[PDB]
RNA sequence: GAGAGUUUGAUCCUGGCUCAGGAUGAACGCUAGCGAUAGGCUUAACACAUGCAAGUCGAGGGGCAGCGGCGACCGGCGCACGGGUGCGUAACGCGUAUGCAACUUGCCUUACAGAGGGGGAUAACCCGCGGACUAAAACCGCAUACACUUGUAUUAUUGCAUGAUAUUACAAGGAAAUAUAUAGCUGUAAGAUAGGCAUGCGUCCCAUUAGCUUGUUGGUGAGGUAACGGCUCACAAGGCGACGAUGGGUAGGGGAACUGAGAGGUUUAUCCCCCACACUGGUACUGAGACACGGACCAGACUCCUACGGGAGGCAGCAGUGAGGAAUAUUGGUCAAUGGGCGAGAGCCUGAACCAGCCAAGUCGCGUGAAGGAAGACAGUCUAAGGAUUGUAAACUUCUUUUAUACGGGAAUAGGCGAUACGAGUAUUGCAUUGAAUGUACCGUAAGAAACAGCAUCGGCUAACUCCUGCCAGCAGCGAUACGGAGGAUGCGAGCGUUAUCCGGAUUUAUUGGGUUUAAAGGGUGCGUAGGUUGUUCGGUAAGUCAGCGGUGGAGCGCUCAACGUUCAGCCUGCCGUUGAAACUGC
């Protein structure tokens, strides 16, 4: 299926991930569909991502891994629950908290 | 590599005093050997006399040749072989000549912007600061050349002896350098 | 030629041989001593080492042997690289010194990488 | 063992089904009578509907046999 | 964006050759301290033995002989991926750009409908390769679905020819899975993803390779396929070729990488995309998907074991070993991270991958000490003087680094409380192979750490002794300011040289950018086919040409610095579509 994952593209001893959209069938670090962002676990964790992309993806049903899903728990791409219109109109903005 | 060898015969090859000063500079001063020139042998001597003054070998000579000329080139060559650790705290007056100042960096001595750095060869950037460690500020070799000498000749080194930092204005004009080296020779002799 | 010519018949490049065909583009081969002998040169006047050696290639050339006295003799496995000898012809490869059954010249103390003579 | 096993039931079972299936458009392709065709018609297209939901062969496989089929006997 | 030598007694040309430069998954000789980051059978799709590499589900079923969970069997999913190799293949194989109104698509997401009723074997078990009973989310009917398929229509609307999309109808036919709220099951549609087919242009030499083809070219019909089609099967005769058909030889193809001011060129070493393959051929089968990489059957080598009745392997997965060779490493650790497969989850597996070990080892960085100390002893060249030489010897400090000790990060992030009743947002919990590894700190010490090449010209660097053949060389050549040693000198420096391969100077294939009286080079001379070129002028067109609009394909930050990682400004100037212009070429 289509997944959201991350590639291994650094230098040894210094990960540095690349958040792309790729089937499951291709290699960690091969082919990909799209370019989503960054990641990068050596700081205290900077994460580089486009929103508006990640949410497309997430809604047409690309499976996310583990590590995938808590960088968009992180940044609130998994807003979608409230972006569903549940008998509701407006937007929050829990981004401040 | 480092040269570890003999001083004096550099000197009395190169007649400068590169090194400092020294007896033998005024007596027996002669290029060394028992037997003792095109413009190939004055471009050589020049471009070693470079090399001799600043501790540098051939391959870090010449990328520093090639990273000047990416970004006169003769002329910023030699501003870029003066921003040198070694060298900037050799002309802070801190240690008595260029190898003791090589010496006191390579050994953690020495501190950049609070962060101690002991590669001799890091390209200090203007507006940044040099100073000893604050758990060497009491070495017995340590004082003797900064205090009492107190030289303070070059208009790009800010001092402050109540702080023993230091730091760089900017990097000094070719004229202001005193450096007896034809940078247009050895432009000429690695173009 | 016109551009017409040209564009009928193009330009033709040739390719630049190989100074030392035998080696098979490697750098050393590895052989036999087939036959150790003495050459003449073709103003010189003087009493060259060679030896025909058949190298693993399926080929046989010859290979001088530089230095001062050699321990080889027939049926010695040695090291053949490139290298000719201006007033021999024929000759066009050497021995290398120091390696299989070639031993390193004795009494060596300057050049010593070049005839394989160790620190004394 | 155990995939050579299931191949083997596997193979047999589809090829009893196929060569009934076979077998009945092959009888049916020498009809003559119209209404001994229609009342031939309907089993013969419920069992190749079964064979083709049930994946020994093709969804558009059975379309173009019903197809041919139907034209057939629209045309005595 | 450059040159040097070399034909003569001495010139000026022409022309080849040789050096000088840069780069290797290179090898060899001498000599070797450390750290980081790369790379590691280039020779043969060579042989061997051992182990691992693809399993998972007890929330599917019969059993428990095993204390909860599980050996084994039936069943679901996966093993077509990840990984390896470049044999074969001048081809819609590949690159670039499109089309399918001739296509298929498990797992994933969303929407709409449904899950009602039954019956056979059979594995295991039992009893001796045979006999009997067994269960289903295994297998197969029946009921239902007009959202689907098929056939006949009506109303249309609209295309690019064959036509396509929708409605309104009649007829026939086609499903399921339930288990302990969750996990789910079936049909249909849309999306997403992945494949398939067909196209325009580009894609190596040989004419000491000139005709090739007989389902070959087209039409009718039928069959077959996911689908069009000579794909296959039962009239006309064609089609393709000097813009190179056909035949032969050699290559996997691109981006990269290297290298040239440019023109470009070389080569696929690591990396990424596509293709082909799995000892050699043939056939398929199962599957949503197969050249089936740890699946069959048969036919061929070859190799191994039996106990002569019978059976096994393919090492182009990861590691030992042997051989070939100038030459390339551990029968290592962990699933901690990333990615996969299965599972409701916990979790299990992963020779992918993370790591470590070995290897002058490609690149980058550091050390082998820092400041003073007069002209010791021992070498040379001249009995004194000069070179070694501030060099040693002591006397004063420092520890990068090595050693012994301690602290030791980071890579590790993932019960209630709204409530839409489920998403989703918030707490807690263990979790590191690397690993004493970065780093930090503490004693007592310069203590443990420098080679290699060449010094007569080109070129940086000269005394004496040998030899006077032995020798050396890139050239002028010497056989010595050229051979061998000793003293000094000059390069580079944990490297220095030798060999092999490829580019530039080379304009030594010259479109940019060469020539043909005498240096190589005008056909013996004409006529003429294909082809190339076209006086002047008036209008059309828009093929070349030009223009616009769309689609597609240096500055920071972190490594203590640097190589190196990483981000944005910045080219896309190649191809395609769509609008305009008319001076020149073409018609
Ligand atoms: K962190
Ligand atoms: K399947
Ligand atoms: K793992
Ligand atoms: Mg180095
Ligand atoms: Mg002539
Ligand atoms: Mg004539």
């Amino acid at each position: 299926a289509t997944k959201i994952r991350l590639q291994r593209h650094g230098r040894k001893g210094y990960a540095f991930y690349k958040i792309v959209v790729a089937d499951s069938r291709a290699p960690r670090d091969g082919k990909f569909i799209e370019r989503i962002g960054s990641y990068n676990p050596n700081t205290n964790a900077t994460i580089d991502l486009n929103f508006e992309r990640a949410l497309y993806w997430i809604g047409v049903g690309a499976q996310p891994t583990d590590t995938a899903r808590n960088i968009l728990s992180r940044e609130g791409v998994l807003m979608m629950k409230h972006l569903l219109g549940g008998v509701k109109k407006g937007a929050f903005d829990q981004a401040a908290a | 590599a480092r040269y570890t060898g003999p001083k004096s015969k550099i000197a009395r090859k190169f007649g400068d005093p590169i090194f400092g000063a020294d007896k033998v500079l005024s007596k027996k001063n002669y290029p060394p050997g028992q037997h003792g020139t095109s413009e190939y042998g004055l471009q050589l001597r020049e471009k070693q006399k470079a090399k001799y003054t600043y501790g540098v070998l051939e391959k870090q000579f010449r990328h520093l040749f090639h990273r000047a000329q990416r970004a006169v080139t003769g002329e910023l060559l030699i501003q870029f072989l003066e921003a040198r650790l070694d060298n900037v705290v050799f002309r802070l007056g801190i240690a008595p000549t260029r190898s003791a100042a090589r010496q006191l960096v390579s050994h953690r001595h020495i501190t950049v912007d609070g962060s101690v750095v002991n590669i001799p060869s890091y390209s200090v950037k203007p507006g940044q600061v040099i100073g000893v460690r604050e758990r060497s500020k009491s070495l017995e070799v340590i004082a003797d050349a900064l205090t009492g000498f107190n030289h303070s000749k070059y208009p790009w080194m800010e001092w402050d002896q109540s702080s023993l930092s230091g730091k760089l204005l900017h990097m000094p004009d070719r004229t202001d350098i005193p450096e007896n080296i034809k940078e247009q020779l050895i432009v000429e002799l690695y173009s | 030629p016109t551009i017409q010519q040209l564009v009928r018949k193009g330009r033709e490049s040739f390719a630049d041989k190989s100074k030392s065909p035998a080696l098979n583009s490697c750098p050393q081969r590895r052989g036999v001593c087939v036959r150790v002998y003495t050459t003449t040169p073709k103003p010189n006047s003087a009493m060259r080492k060679v030896a025909r050696v058949r190298l693993t290639n399926s080929k046989e050339v010859n290979a001088y042997i530089p230095g001062e006295g050699h321990n080889l003799q027939e049926h010695s496995i040695v090291l053949v690289r490139g290298g000719r000898v201006k007033d021999l012809p024929g000759v066009r490869y050497h021995i290398v010194r120091g390696t299989l059954d070639t031993a390193g010249v004795n009494g060596r103390t300057q050049r010593r990488s070049k005839y394989g003579a160790k620190r004394p | 063992e155990k995939r050579i096993r299931q191949t083997n039931a596997r193979r047999l079972h589809n090829r009893y089904y196929a060569r009934t299936a076979r077998n009945a458009v092959k009888a049916f392709r020498a009809l003559t009578d119209r209404t001994e065709a229609e009342k031939k018609y309907p089993v013969l297209a419920s069992m190749l509907d079964r064979l083709a939901g049930k994946n020994i062969i093709h969804k558009n496989k059975a379309a173009n046999l019903k197809s041919k089929l139907a034209r057939r006997i629209n045309t005595l």
